[PDB]
């Protein structure tokens, strides 16, 4: 029953501002320290800031220099990350903590993307067999040019996990995400079981369905 | 003005074996101050020991955290597959709170051959000026592999991305899959485009190929 | 000192340090325990006030006790010395027993136990917000009041951990791990750890925070020894 929920975030342009929050449930708020840890994409833990109990005192990490400010509310029990004049270097995942630098409890995390790029769904495109191994087959879709991260891919509204790779996103040279997602399925069931992939890319409320078919 | 250097950076094991982290600290330090956090695949790190030795309330047993001075270890004896996960020390005695680069903690298992599967571009793609190619290679162990592109026979290099999935949760094993970008002209100039895969599993490589345009 | 006087004097709220506290875990319900030295003596029950305030501070100070039933007239169950050792915001007892009654008319053994802690518990929502704390004191067992006990706590990391120094004998210099400050049933801060010797785990230790600004931390500490379980008092305070 000790919980951090955290809230806000998402994307937003260089200079742009955001605001995170961190809802407290199940120990003495008020009675602590607490602090924002920020995760980059693919690296390491880096200290943010911390705050007192009172909600006076507030430390900030060097690379911080007055862009993002730390409040609390105690009666709400809630904490705050007030971020202005975003960079593209403060792209992360944020946490929020409890203690000063001994982080016992940690929120869920929230993502923050700091980008020139625009919001874009992605083209969906089918990776059909083209040549019978034996009793297996592949296949997949390819999912190409979309900004805002993430995309979530499922098979047949999701009935399909069994053998399911949707693989991690690549940021090619254009500054567009890509990926693909493959599944292999018993080769007898190509003629009889229809296969279709579902792409969903919640930032720019694009939605496809798309049939993958054998050809011959 | 103190970094904090783990190794090794990654690490294969089996289940119940042991593991053996180092946290390196570039001045001597308080252990009083040392923790190390667990990460989980997609997951918010949790503190797993304080005080260099003291574990969380939830840590069971079989991590001990040790060391004093410079160095600080991890033993995570009798490893279950929970415990695969990425592991970071920090020493919180004063702000920064440095935290180390982190050490990567993966699963070892018994070599597997990947299966090849090469994909043509679709013909709905071919209409907006693009042809991306698509090689897969399927459930195989290690992770290293060798995936080289041939369009009649040219190998090719700079044209192509890679990306590899995580261990998966049941066999262990890795997938990877290989996208040569050309535009639609380059694509229409050749002929017969190959995916040549080379891995431990492999008593020599494997190739799989499609003929344009069949 | 004025042992005769805290067996006499009545409670006066002017004196030095801790100036009472009341024997719960000392005395039962059913029990009287009789206490006395320089002559006097007084008889305390369960939730009595004993006036500490009469008394040295950071120091051990002994009675004679016999906890007693009347069952017709006494019947005593223990004998033996009476510890207190007083602090300004905390304090405790102890019990050096002696004799112990069989069903034969009074056998003859040794044990030590601590009976009560009690102060002005440090509330946890009151604790200094930030900061580094230095505590020193006693640790003292049976036939031993010469252990140095130092201790730390970071109050912004809720973290305490210190060592127990300078005892007779060797397997109680002990390690105070490194433990969090958690909330009490009554919301009084404490902590409560492992204890550490040479690196191996060794038992356990127990210590609250007195004081409105967490000036002393009082407690004990379970060792174990080639011999078995032996309990230490432990008391600090601030520079």
């Amino acid at each position: 029953q000790v919980q951090l929920v955290q809230s806000g975030g998402g994307l937003v342009k260089p200079g742009g501002s955001l605001r995170l929050s961190c809802a407290a449930s199940g120990f003495p708020f008020s009675s602590y320290y607490m602090s924002w840890i920020r995760q980059a994409p693919g690296k390491g833990l880096e200290w943010v800031s911390d705050i007192n109990n009172s909600g006076n005192v507030k430390e900030y990490a060097d690379f911080v220099k007055g862009r993002l400010t730390i409040s609390r509310d105690n009666v709400k029990n809630s904490m705050y990350l007030h971020m202005n004049s975003l960079r593209v270097e403060d792209t992360a995942v944020y946490y929020c903590a409890r203690n000063r630098g001994r982080f016992d409890v940690w929120g869920q995390g929230t993502l923050v993307t700091v980008s020139a790029a625009s919001t874009k769904g992605p083209s969906v495109f089918p990776l059909a067999p083209s040549s019978k191994s034996g009793g297996t087959a592949a296949l997949g879709c390819l999912v190409k040019d979309y900004f805002p991260e993430p995309v979530t891919v499922s098979w047949n509204s999701g009935a399909l996990t069994s053998g399911v790779h949707t693989f991690p996103a690549v940021l090619q040279s254009s500054g567009l995400y890509s990926l693909s997602s493959v599944v292999t399925v018993p080769s007898s069931s190509l003629g009889t079981q229809t296969y279709i992939c579902n792409v969903n890319h919640k930032p720019s409320n694009t939605k496809v369905d798309k049939r993958v078919e054998p050809k011959s | 003005e103190i970094v904090m250097t783990q190794s090794p950076g990654t690490l294969s094991l089996s289940p119940g074996e042991t593991a053996t982290l180092s946290c390196r600290a570039s001045q001597m330090i308080s252990s009083p101050f040392l923790a190390w956090y667990q990460q989980r695949r997609g997951q918010a790190p949790r503190l797993l020991i304080y005080g260099a030795s003291t574990r969380a309330t939830d840590t069971p047993d079989r991590f001990r955290g040790s060391g004093s001075g410079t160095d600080f270890i991890l033993t995570i004896s009798r490893l279950e597959p929970e415990d695969f996960a990425v592991y970071y020390c920090q020493y919180y005695d004063d702000s920064p709170f440095t935290f180390g680069q982190g050490t990567k903690l993966e699963i070892k298992r018994t070599v597997a051959a990947p299966s090849v599967f090469i994909f043509p571009p679709s013909d709905e793609q071919l209409k907006s000026g693009t042809a991306s190619v698509v090689c897969l290679l399927n459930n195989f162990y290690p992770r290293e592999a060798k995936v080289q592109w041939k369009v009649d026979n040219a190998l090719q290099s700079g044209n192509s991305q890679e990306s590899v999935t995580e261990q998966d949760s049941k066999d262990s094993t890795y997938s990877l899959s290989s996208t040569l970008t050309l535009s639609k002209a380059d694509y229409e100039k050749h002929k017969v485009y190959a995916c040549e895969v080379t891995h431990q599993g492999l008593s020599s490589p494997v190739t799989k190929s499609f003929n344009r345009g069949e | 000192a004025g042992l005769a006087d805290a067996l006499t004097a009545p409670l006066d709220h002017k004196d030095k340090g801790l100036q009472s506290l009341t024997l719960d875990q000392s005395v039962r319900k059913n029990e009287k325990l009789k206490l006395a030295a320089q002559g006097a003596e007084k008889t305390y029950g369960n939730g009595d006030s004993l006036n500490t305030g009469k008394l040295k501070n950071d120091k051990v100070s002994r009675f004679d006790f016999i906890r007693q039933i009347e069952v017709g007239q006494l019947i005593t169950l223990e004998s033996g010395e009476f510890q207190v050792y007083k602090q300004s915001h905390s304090a405790l007892t102890a019990f050096q027993t002696e004799q112990i009654q069989d069903s034969e008319k009074m056998v003859a053994k040794r044990q030590f136990r601590i009976g009560d802690i009690a102060g002005e518990h440090t509330s946890f929502d009151k604790l200094p917000e930030g900061g580094r704390a230095t505590y020193r004191g006693t640790a003292f067992g049976s036939d031993d009041a010469g252990g140095k006990l130092t201790y730390t706590i970071d109050f912004a990391a809720k973290q305490g951990n210190g060592k127990i120094e300078h005892l007779k004998s060797p397997e109680l210099n002990v390690d105070l791990a490194a433990a969090d400050i958690k909330p009490d049933g009554k919301r009084h801060a404490v902590i409560s750890g492992s204890v550490l010797y040479n690196q191996a785990e060794k038992g356990s230790y127990s210590l609250g925070i007195f004081g409105g600004k967490a000036q002393e931390v009082a407690g004990s500490a379970e060792v174990k020894t080639v011999n078995g379980i032996r309990h230490i008092g432990l008391a600090a305070k601030q520079e």
